[PDB]
């Protein structure tokens, strides 16, 4: 029973993680996009790649 | 005044330049707006690529 209680629940936990790591990784490419072009300096960008870490 | 260039006595032009008042303060404060000029024209490029 808690197996079937861990199959039920980990595939609506990790969709939710899955978004969670599309979502950081889109901010990340934004971030990079920003110090591309040359608004914000490198430290805002290695910043952004730490929480994509 | 610096320069007279217009020679008396002739038939002048619309838009000759007659003489030269002196510019010192007026090419400052151009240098000083054309310093804002070449930041924020740069703000304007940087978030008009960016806005896509």
């Amino acid at each position: 029973a808690d197996g079937l209680a861990a199959r039920g629940t980990f595939t609506e936990q990790l969709q939710a993680q899955r978004d969670l790591v599309k979502a950081s990784d889109e901010y990340y490419q934004l971030a990079d996009k920003r110090y591309r072009t040359g608004v914000d300096n490198y430290l805002t960008l290695l910043d952004a790649q730490r929480s994509l870490f | 005044i610096l320069k007279r260039l217009f020679k008396e006595g002739s038939d002048v032009k619309a838009g000759q330049q007659l003489y030269q008042i002196d510019p010192a303060t007026y090419e400052a404060d151009y240098q000083s707006a054309q310093a804002n000029l070449a930041s924020t024209q740069e703000q304007a490029q940087r978030y008009k690529l960016l806005v896509a």
